[PDB]
RNA sequence: GUUUGACCUCAAAUCAGGUAGGAGUACCCGCUGAACUUAAGCAUAUCAAUAAGCGGAGGAAAAGAAACCAACCGGGAUUGCCUUAGUAACGGCGAGUGAAGCGGCAAAAGCUCAAAUUUGAAAUCUGGUACCUUCGGUGCCCGAGUUGUAAUUUGGAGAGGG
RNA sequence: GUUCUUUGUAAAGUGCCUUCGAAGAGUCGAGUUGUUUGGGAAUGCAGCUCUAAGUGGGUGGUUCCAUCUAAAGCUAA
């Protein structure tokens, strides 16, 4: 070649990386527990099949409890603001539980919610108090 | 759903229609109409634009125009 | 008529959402200090540039 | 005298302007309403200047200076874009809806007179997008409408209907025919 | 809305009303440059429906070109749009060609006003909408065809009609004339 | 008012900040385009939608989420490989040219604008500028912008209320 | 993993009821000369003449039926 002959005669030096082993064994990473419980001198589908999780879910063209238990067991084991909670207090102390009469104030009920938004509301507010 | 009606669009397309006025061949074909016909009208129409079926459209929206400025 | 039937929205008759999004982030810049509030803007003058 | 490019071209544009015969629903502009009405439309109009982003800003950091530490109407404003008018017009909430006689492409606004007439929106063709700019924060507005109202300015604005369908709209009843520029 | 009053408005070209508009504005255009830069869209309408934000780093060049082509039908098959939107690519080398449209027409040119997005403006950069265009996979778009119009020239959509080119001409006829030998011949 | 002021368009500036050219070019996207040759001598045709020429990109490019294929008991973006298959079709029906759907497989992923008012509020953005925890953030100011920047909406609908 | 922040009557999703509800034009198309294709069905494209419609329009299939949504844009392997 023109630039390749040079660069193989040149002090500069080449920018060797031998990156051909990290090509075929990359390292499992999105799951510990499947971090621990990889072996590397299997292959792919080898080892889904000795933990036991199904590999590909199309029948594949050619010719073919320990850990999952472990994953089964880590699977199987909205608060309001201070100006929220004050417009709740002012709501509760004027009328207390007439929604049709609480929803058609103009000076507490300035945005004219229904009623279910508002004895929704009011339990949250009543669950967090007494 | 193929043209839904949309009674907007309807309107939009007939307001632009009065407001440009006419051009200068379906200006003599709505005077064609008038004095020679349908039969006439629609042959001119073939020849100005594409197919059969542009100049029935085309003689027919024209006849609403006259339709709609002589009576109402 | 109208030429269109659509329905009127909420928030046409309620008081606005999106200055209630600027209000309750303007409180929050105040809170943490980064808004000098407009009381405290003349004391900051009326103690300068004498 | 030896003139520039640019300034011979709008010279050139101004005298075309004229000498042309125009379709009808253009000079359907310029044929607009006069200085007396102009000036009592925006003694008006002047008072729903839509509130400056200035003014905006420091009140609402009042809002925030206040609330946050210690049952408002819904204020009226001018309403201003042509989304939002043609959306206006045929709502139907337009009272009075003021329209540019000069607009950059004319093609944007002539449908708009017409479509006014067709609602029954008593619209108003005043001069200058300029003019209609001043009142609304903007360099130019092409539109203004007055949707609402405060009940003070609600008497005068069905007067300034009133007016502009008696100066406006009855002396140029003719301006939906005849072709304009046709001087000698 | 406003723009469906003007869409339509626009599809009569020959009506009295947009006659006139387009008598003026073609005297008009053929007394300023070839390629100029327009204050704002002709047709805000057409513009915006083929992607024109008004907005900054949104840029409109209106451009003109030559109509036509047996000595004087040897060919040319490239399109006339095509011609006008590289032709601004090149005088306006920062930006990108995003669209382009028909404004007005004439013996002698056609019109178009093309539309640019300036992709260094740092208000097309955000934005993630439009940021796209800032990807180097998109440095002169309109110089190998990859507009609406140059895409329509190449012949580029789906079916049996376009089958000498779909994934365009050049890669399937290369592809089709290739002798595919493997390793345990077939 | 014979004055003053809005705009519109067009300029300039060693203005502030940016950006384009040239190289390489195997592959990739375009434009432009022959001939020797082969056909019986030969305007079609063939070599060939090739070589040469010109432009334009990247690690891939292009293509791509149907104005697709089909005629089924229907499939479902593109691209690629086997198959279709030297088949259908083209051609002095001559030399010769010559696919695609289906089936298998590789790989797979979906989405976004414009068009219906935020109108109880241009909610949007760039720049300048002073700080800070600096691929940025915050404050203030000049602007862009209603001839439309934001949020919502894209047919698989979707939106306003309850 | 540990930890600091979260807020505002803030942003969504599900199912039902209730009220509405637009879809890319010198573009499709037609003619036409030229190029091009396996494309005889006139396969694509380019130039020029003329130039549409919205219970639209395109593409196929023996009285009709099926299937798409053009003339705007992005996207790995």
């Amino acid at each position: 070649s023109v630039r390749k002959r040079k660069m193989n005669r040149s002090s500069v030096g080449k920018a060797t990386r031998r990156n051909k082993d990290k090509q075929r064994k990359i390292n499992i990473q999105s799951n510990p527990i499947i971090a621990a419980n990889w072996d590397y001198s299997l292959t792919m589908a080898q080892n889904y099949k000795k933990l036991g999780l199904r590999a590909k879910l199309q029948t594949p063209a050619g010719g073919k409890e320990t850990e999952v238990v472990k994953k089964l067991e880590e699977l199987a084991s909205r608060s309001q603001s201070e100006r929220e909670e004050e417009w709740l207090e002012k709501l509760y102390k004027k009328h207390g539980d007439d929604y049709k009469k609480m929803f058609f104030d103009k000076k507490l009920n300035i945005y004219q919610q229904s009623e279910g938004d508002l004895k929704r509301r009011l339990l949250r507010w009543k669950k967090r108090n007494g | 759903k193929k043209g839904a009606a949309s009674n907007r669009t309807k309107f939009v397309r007939s307001l632009v229609r009065e407001i440009a006025g006419l051009s200068p061949y379906e200006r003599r074909l709505i005077d064609l109409i008038r004095n020679s016909g349908e039969k006439r009208a629609r042959k001119v129409a073939k020849k100005r634009l594409g197919s059969f079926t542009r100049a029935k459209a085309k003689v027919e929206e024209m006849n609403n125009i006259i339709a709609a400025s002589r009576r109402h | 008529m109208p030429l269109t039937a659509v329905p009127e929205p909420k928030r046409r008759f309620v008081p606005s959402k999106n200055e209630a999004k600027r209000v309750m982030k303007i409180v929050r810049a105040i809170r943490e200090g980064r808004i000098i509030p407009p009381k405290k803007l003349k004391e900051m003058k009326e103690k300068e540039k004498i | 005298v030896k003139w520039p490019e640019y300034v011979r071209v709008q010279r050139q544009k101004k005298i075309l302007s004229i000498r042309l015969k125009v379709p009808p629903t253009i000079a359907q502009f310029q044929y607009t309403l006069d200085r007396n009405t102009a000036a009592e439309t925006f003694k008006l109009f002047n008072k729903y200047r839509p509130e400056t982003a200035a003014e905006k800003k420091e009140r609402l950091t009042k809002e925030a200076a206040a609330v946050a530490e210690g049952a408002s109407p819904k204020p009226y404003a001018v309403k201003y874009g042509l989304n939002h008018v043609v959306a206006l017009i045929e709502n139907k909430k337009a009272k009075l809806v003021l329209i540019a006689n000069d607009v950059d492409p004319i093609e944007l606004v002539v449908f708009l007179p017409a479509l006014c007439k067709k609602m029954g929106v008593p619209y108003a063709i005043v001069k200058g997008k300029a003019r209609l700019g001043t009142l609304v924060n903007q360099k130019t507005s092409a539109v203004a409408a007055l949707t609402e109202v405060r009940a003070e300015d609600e008497a005068a604005l069905a007067k300034l209907v009133s007016t502009i369908d008696a100066n406006f709209a009855d002396k140029y009843d003719e301006v939906k025919k005849h072709w304009g520029g046709g001087i000698l | 809305g406003a723009y469906k009053y003007l869409e339509e408005l626009q599809r009569k070209k020959q009506s009295d009303v947009l006659r006139f508009l387009q008598r003026v504005r073609v005297w008009e255009y053929r007394q300023k440059n070839v390629i100029h830069r327009a204050a704002r869209p002709t047709r805000p309408d057409k513009a915006r429906r083929l992607g024109y934000k008004a907005k900054q780093g949104f840029v409109i060049y209106r451009v003109r070109v030559r109509r036509g082509n047996g000595v004087n039908e040897l060919k040319y098959q490239r399109s006339l749009r095509a011609t006008a939107e590289e032709r601004v690519g090149r005088r306006a080398a920062n930006l990108r060609v995003l669209n382009s449209y028909w404004v007005n027409q004439d013996s002698t040119y056609k019109y178009f006003e093309v539309i640019l997005v300036d992709p260094q403006h740092k208000a097309i950069r955000r934005d993630a909408r439009y940021n796209w265009i800032c990807d180097p996979v998109h440095k002169h778009r309109e110089a190998r065809g990859l507009t609406a119009t140059g895409k329509k020239s190449r012949g580029i959509n789906k079916g049996h009609k376009f089958n000498n080119t779909k994934a365009g001409r050049r890669k399937t006829w290369k592809r089709q004339n290739t002798l595919s030998l493997w390793r345990y011949r077939k």
